[PDB]
RNA sequence: GGGAUAAGUGCUGAAAGCAUCUAAGCAUGAAGCCCCCCUCAAGAUGAGAUUUCCCAACUGGUUAUAAGAUCCCUCAAAG
RNA sequence: UUGGCACCUCGAUGUCGGCUCAUCGCAUCCUGGGGCUGUAGUCGGUCCCAAGGGUUGGGCUGUUCGCCCAUUAAAGCGGUA
RNA sequence: UAACUUGGGAGUCAGAACAUGGGUGAUAAGGUCCGUGUUCGAAAGGGAAACAGCCCAGACCACCAGCUAAGGUCCCAAAAUAUAUGUUAAGUGGAAAAGGAUGUGGCGUUGUGACACUGCGCCGAAAAUGUACCGGGGCUAAACAUAUUACCGAAGCUGUGGAUUGUCCUUUG
């Protein structure tokens, strides 16, 4: 059957973690600090949003 | 495991499709003047010039 | 001996339009599903396509006898395990009617090339408009 | 301005110059065959289609008289062994259209 | 309820009735309920 | 959280002066169905869209070059 | 299930119980919505609709089953050689 | 149009399904064993979706001819969206019983109600990859029952040509 779980390429994909909170907003710096851990590597692109729900 | 079933000559070549072997990325020395290898050192005649 | 055979040079092919307000949904698919295959021509040859070019509009306002508005379901399976999807007549003539016309019309012709190729001139469309206006749409009725 | 006609079992549509291939007819090589059974004439001018039509009968010649090509007829029957292959040639005359 | 292939009027007053083709038993006592004739 | 629903709950309502949830009509009603959440998705051959870029010279057309993309090379957050 | 037949397979279709991986049915164990109780309340019984997700760890025994210890919302019954 | 005798040469001794009469089995079995007929075996072609054994029908060969058999005529798919009259609302048609029941029509006997046949429908009606018990789309007539009209539909029959054997001698054709 399709959706069989098999080897192959890990990781990769686009994550969403919601729910997240701001802990500050640093200007000056322009940065943001974010309760927890957002998905990707370091230098990696992550787009912010205020939560759907 | 065996192969059930030989193989069509039609198939065969049909895998082999890719199998071809790509140019050796070559260029003119301008010094030798006859050809070298992108980023080597010119086998006729000399230096580098890099 | 002697027989006529339609080429590519020879056939001609003609647009037509027809209101599906107050038509039945199997009534009027196999009226256009004729016109589509084109075996109303007298230059009907198997092995190429001699029909015409249909426009169905009103797709909206078709009827469906007794209580298929709640039966007649339409299933479709998507090939994953347990991956099969629902729907019924009522909840796609309101949805999607221009899908439900598709569906009937498309299942009354032979499932080849040929046939492939002929469900694509069918144009469907819901409300009273098109945007075929440059093709002379002829006015074709049932019967 | 053509006729239909019916000579081997088999009606036949026809016009002026035409050439036909017809069944083995009893006439000889060159020498004018007329058909008599004729069952439509029309086309341009005039429109005479009856149970059958006396007169205005096609005149034609007789071109040619031969073997068309060579089918084989085969047939066997599998895991009987059971086949069989016989030659046919179809013997059929060719006749120009002189009048109507 | 009480659903049964043999629907019938226990008491006098349960009636017998029909909605959406099954039959029932319309009565007083909550017990007599019944369908699908 | 919205929409349509199952078993049920009905309102109105006659055929059948009555009653009657149903026949016409009108609601309500589930972890279920369809959306809402997350992900792939225009080879969706029905191949969609939006913005910006390039757009001449000779002979039906050909050409190379333009925008752009690679070959080759240094790499890693990728493999 | 225990069978009854002897239709395919004896120039070969590998048994049971576990493990890994599941998947499907519904004749629903839990959770969801209801009717009727000989339903005062907490808890039940029995029917009806419902398959979304869930449905444990050990002792003994090759064992399935099974009996037991301890929890659990529940420790479901079956098909898929 | 065979029958029989005398001689030469055999193959066959695992049969099957369906219809009907039985035994056995459980008024199970595509079970098993007998009688009876057919088809397959050794049979191609049309229909039953596909489907040796069911229905029609027995291929010498060729033709871009005609009439039909079973089966059919809205589209897939050739031919009736045929004609007359009625029934059925369940998608029954297009799977299944005991039992239940102010479903609906007909005729009938009763003193507005009750019953006797009755035609067609409802519930009873739950299974395992995917709708999945019309082949599909679709169908309220394209279902049902009855009754005349047409047409389609085979390698059947006829038409025309041809190839072989035979037997009459119309007339050695």
């Amino acid at each position: 059957f399709k959706g069989q779980k098999m080897p192959g390429r890990m990781g990769g994909n686009t994550v969403t973690v919601q729910n997240l909170e701001v802990v500050q907003v640093d200007t000056e710096n322009k940065v943001i600090l974010v309760k927890g851990n957002v998905p990707g590597p370091k230098k990696g692109l992550v787009e912010i949003r205020t939560s759907i729900k | 495991a065996v192969p059930k079933r030989r193989t069509s000559k039609t198939r065969k070549n049909k895998r082999r499709t890719h199998f071809k072997i790509s140019v050796p990325g070559m260029t003119e020395c301008p010094n030798c003047g006859e050809y070298k290898l992108s980023h080597r050192v010119c086998k006729n005649c000399g230096s580098y010039n890099g | 001996r002697q027989t006529f055979m339609a080429n590519e040079s020879n056939i001609e092919r003609k647009w037509y339009v027809i209101d599906a307000e107050g038509q039945t949904l199997g009534r009027l698919s196999s009226e256009v599903a004729s016109i589509l295959r084109g075996k109303n021509k007298v230059t009907y040859t198997p092995h190429v396509d001699t029909g015409d070019y249909v426009i169905v509009i009103n797709a909206s306002k078709i009827e469906f006898t007794g209580n298929k508005e709640t039966d007649k379901v339409y299933y479709r399976h998507s090939n994953h395990p347990g991956g099969i999807k629902s729907i019924t007549a009522g909840e796609l003539r309101r949805t999607n009617p221009e899908r439900l016309i598709e569906n009937s019309i498309k299942g009354m012709l032979p499932s080849t090339r040929l046939g492939e190729k002929q469900g694509k001139k069918l144009f469907v469309y819901g409300g009273a408009e098109h945007p075929h206006a440059a093709q002379q749409p002829e006015n074709y009725e049932l019967r | 301005m053509f006729a239909i006609i019916e000579t081997g079992g088999k009606q036949i549509k026809v016009e002026e110059g035409q050439e036909i291939f017809v069944e083995k007819l009893d006439v000889n090589e060159g020498d004018t065959f007329t058909f008599d059974k004729v069952l439509f004439v029309g086309g341009d001018s005039v429109k005479v289609g009856a149970p059958t039509v006396e007169g205005a009968t096609v005149t034609a010649t007789v071109n040619k008289q031969g073997r068309g090509k060579k089918i084989t007829v085969f047939t066997y029957k599998r895991r009987k062994n059971s086949k069989r292959k016989k030659g046919h040639r179809q013997p059929y005359t060719k006749l120009t259209i002189d009048k109507i | 309820m009480k659903v049964r292939p043999s629907v019938k009027p226990i008491c006098e007053k349960c009636k017998v009735i029909k909605r959406k083709g099954k039959v029932m038993v319309i009565c007083e006592n909550p017990k007599h309920k019944q369908r699908q004739g």
